[PDB]
């Protein structure tokens, strides 16, 4: 059988690998770089652009930019350099031998679905491809065919109810606020404490801090009080150049913005609220499976203690005769990619791929007939 | 996860059994009440039957 | 005697089984389902149509439609799927081995009698069949050959006076108002209370409510007054997704439409009135036996306290020189079916069977020479 | 640890609910037969009372 | 005749004025809002709440909360602030001098009819009030006492068949889908095109867009094809901070949901279908007059080209032996209000007023003995 590349298009880390595996084989930063100089590096082989660990390590002669922001490809030309790095550097294989499965947000722009279809087929010469919604794959990685996924990436949060592998297209909810925003917010609130960070070389350490030290409080007022009454809600972090900084209440405040969007000037409702407002669009005979199968997904859901908080919040909005229970997979950060590996290795799914001939007949638009 | 999927099942089974049981209970509850009702109607019919028998004997 | 099926084709539940039994062996919903969208499930098998408890449970993909609306077969294609489900799924037997007693509504359309004859013989290849009137059977279930059957369905109420086991055609009253209508009405009057419902998944819970909580009042004004003067005429129901609703005077109002058809904008007269009228169109001599044997049948008659109401109403219209008594079977909901079983298990009925030979010669029209 | 313990309880619960459902059904079914037997006796008495009414009218 | 107010309480525009006028005096947004924080404005008077055009002038300080959703008052406390704004700010008159005709949605909840009665009498001290059904009024505006009104709001569409000036309760169809829903839907389908709108400050422009640019297609497949085959079914709109956006097929798709409710996951039937069904539940004799007098009302019906579409659809469902004709008022969006004015200015209606005396005796419940 043809080995598929499953490539999860993350807004902060790219997760990529071969199908038939139950885990990604490549994980690298979603960063693309270009020279500070008027040309190539002195006395060394020619490259016009740099990616991942090469861009992170050669940084002193580069300007760096991001290819994807808030679940949207914000520059085609840099998403291409992630793809070029993915096939030829990280997996060291010809993509033209390997069908491609691409992850996307719910309601990902159609002009974008097409530019992705076109770029894969014309430049990389892929033999076949498909594009799939993040939450739909995370449900398959949760071992269940019907349920709802709260998927919170490194840049967007969605609530996506699904019946027997199809997402319900009227009931989906979106919130631009998650891991990208969360770093910029964390950085603001640290400046406020008097640990001013103003440089993007600091922003990436603030990102790492966030991933290591943030935790979801079970009760926001009680933890806030605890930090005001005692300094036991603070953890030290030693920066790379020495200098021990102390991270305080910012730990739980940073992710608190997910429950209360008004903290950062947004008019949107919270992630638990948009869970409730999503399920109540669905039929009563299926609401039982949706409320019982609330699945957490994506990088932002890997903060400890999240389940007890989300269990609380949803039972408070939802009637006490829908069964309520949080499903948190063992490695929920990868569940989109794992579900993509499962889907790409089903025997019945091999009829679903976009072929190169159908692309030659209908242009990039074929994704709106073969995909959903 | 195998325990979580089974646990889930065991709750759903507990609900379905609680619900199925309660319908059997409501029906049972109804059967006792019907019996009490019929016993009362039987008493009434036996009494009418005797009262008719007196009337038939009499003429 | 070759095992006959008795298929009491109800307007809300199908009741089906084998003859020689005194009870149905399958009691399932009169519902058929078809997909809402192109593509039905992912990573699993899928099919073009669904029936009964499969359509009730796999619901999220389905539009739902019915074989029978107001005792009238309204779509041949769904009556067929109910039949296909009945033989092969529910009883798991070859129909081609088993004679079929079909029940028909009093005064069912002749073009319908025929399309039913034809569909049973050509597709299912039945050896033999007979069509018997549902009321006529309900009387045989009560152990008489003289009385009136008020069969009030899940969709149609008919008053059929029967003498010597012969239905009297001139005195047959058909009244379209019973259990189907009753749900739609109940739903209306709940919206009026401010418990608005709109989705058909809600309508089927309103149906269940109706069956559980409705009761026939003995005195309509006195119970109405009681509910206006006190909240003791209200019973709570907890919906399947939490949320406790309170059902008020709607309990007795819903079925009240059976006595006063004007409440829903009809020129029709009430069930009681139609029973009285039925007896008055009948021969003078038998009217004593009909009043005295007002036999109750069908699903709509299973509301508690019906007999005392019916006893009242009928004695008020009818002379006190005629004996009046309501006969309510122990399991009057199954009276039709039970009567089919008794009849179909009779050695005398075996000569009454329309054979396939008789089919081959005269076409579907043979039904009208053998069945009256 | 909790899932094991919640599984243990739930198996016990399922078992108790299931035995309870089966008991509720057989007894409920015995009571329905009890009603059917009473009803048959109402029917006998009713008939007999009617025959007694025809005779009583006669004599 | 003592000057009555007519307050047509729309789900998106409130329409208010004095009776004896043939046109509303004030027409303003159905919005209320409250401060985001304690301390939010300097050098000017802070308020605990803001309303309508006053709120719209300085929206940034406010969390909006909605008095009416889907033709239901979903918060009493905000419906009160619309009313306070109505009497004292916009008409600058004492309500306690002026009888009040309130409009109600067809089949409005009784607990709501009462809380409206009570709130008007106790706080505003109205002398008198009456509540009349909005559809019933829209027909009086067209100069008839016989026909059907399809009142399609800024939130709810109702079909009310009226005969002899009497609404027929059994044939009232309420369909929750109209102008409120239509904005939220429009916004979803624009995100899909890649014009993501996520903020409610954008949604109110999307609302305006909808009102200006939507049009009812005469043939849905043929217009859809036209937009797929050519970009001549697109109109530009310049947003209020520059940036020219292009609105495509969304123009006719948005309102298309009114004919096909399955597009947004509803199990309901279309507006046309509900009109046909309404007429078929009505008495046989009047159905000719109802088809012939399909009277259009409300804000959602002001999309161009509606009549030819509606004419089509209704003739296809209805027999060609019944006369069919769409009646579209010159200013059909005011029909409710205009009808209130005509009615409230009638000498015969003066005896129909619920007096304060009648209030004092029976409490809010008096509404149900005087208003049907």
């Amino acid at each position: 059988e043809t080995t598929a590349l499953v490539c999860d298009n993350g807004s902060g880390l790219v997760k990529a690998g071969f199908a038939g595996d139950d885990a990604p084989r490549a994980v690298f930063p979603s960063i693309v770089g270009r020279p500070r100089h008027q040309g190539v590096m002195v006395g060394m082989g020619q490259k016009d652009s740099y990616v991942g660990d090469e861009a992170q390590s050669k940084r002193g002669i580069l300007t760096l930019k991001y290819p994807i922001e808030h679940g949207i490809i914000t520059n085609w030309d840099d998403m291409e350099k992630i793809w070029h790095h993915t096939f030829y550097n990280e997996l060291r294989v010809a993509p033209e031998e390997h069908p491609t499965l691409l992850t996307e947000a719910p309601l990902n722009p159609k002009a974008n679905r097409e530019k992705m279809t076109q770029i894969m087929f014309e430049t990389f010469n892929v033999p076949a491809m498909y594009v799939a919604i993040q939450a739909v794959l995370s449900l398959y990685a949760s071992g269940r065919t019907t349920g709802i996924v709260l998927d919170s990436g490194d840049g967007v949060t969605h609530n996506v109810p699904i019946y027997e592998g199809y997402a319900l297209p009227h009931a989906i909810m979106r919130l631009d606020l998650a891991g990208r925003d969360l770093t910029d917010y964390l950085m603001k609130i640290l400046t406020e404490r008097g640990y001013s960070f103003v440089t993007t070389a600091e922003r990436e350490i603030v990102r790492d801090i966030k991933e290591k030290l943030c935790y979801v409080a079970l009760d926001f007022e009680n933890e806030m009080a605890t930090a005001a009454s005692s300094s036991s809600l603070e953890k030290s972090y030693e920066l790379p150049d020495g200098q021990v900084i102390t991270i305080g209440n910012e730990r739980f405040r940073c992710p608190e913005t997910l429950f209360q969007p008004s903290f950062i000037g947004m008019e949107s409702a919270g992630i638990h609220e948009t869970t409730y407002n999503s399920i109540m669009k669905c039929d009563i005979d299926i609401r039982k499976d949706l409320y019982a199968n609330n699945v957490l997904s994506g990088g932002t859901t890997m903060y400890p203690g999240i389940a007890d908080r989300m269990q609380k919040e949803i039972t408070a909005l939802a009637p006490s005769t829908m069964k309520i229970k949080i499903i948190a997979p063992p490695e929920r950060k990868y569940s989109v990619w794992i579900g993509g590996s499962i889907l790409a290795s089903l025997s019945t799914f091999q009829q679903m791929w976009i072929s190169k001939q159908e692309y030659d007949e209908a242009g990039p638009s074929i994704v709106h007939r073969k995909c959903f | 996860e195998k325990y979580s999927q089974k646990e889930d099942k065991y709750e759903e089974e507990i609900k379905v059994l609680s619900d199925k049981l309660k319908e059997a209970e409501t029906r049972a509850e109804f059967a006792e009440r019907s019996v009490t009702k019929l016993e009362k109607s039987i008493d009434d019919l036996e009494d009418e039957l005797y009262a008719q028998k007196l009337k038939y004997k009499a003429i």
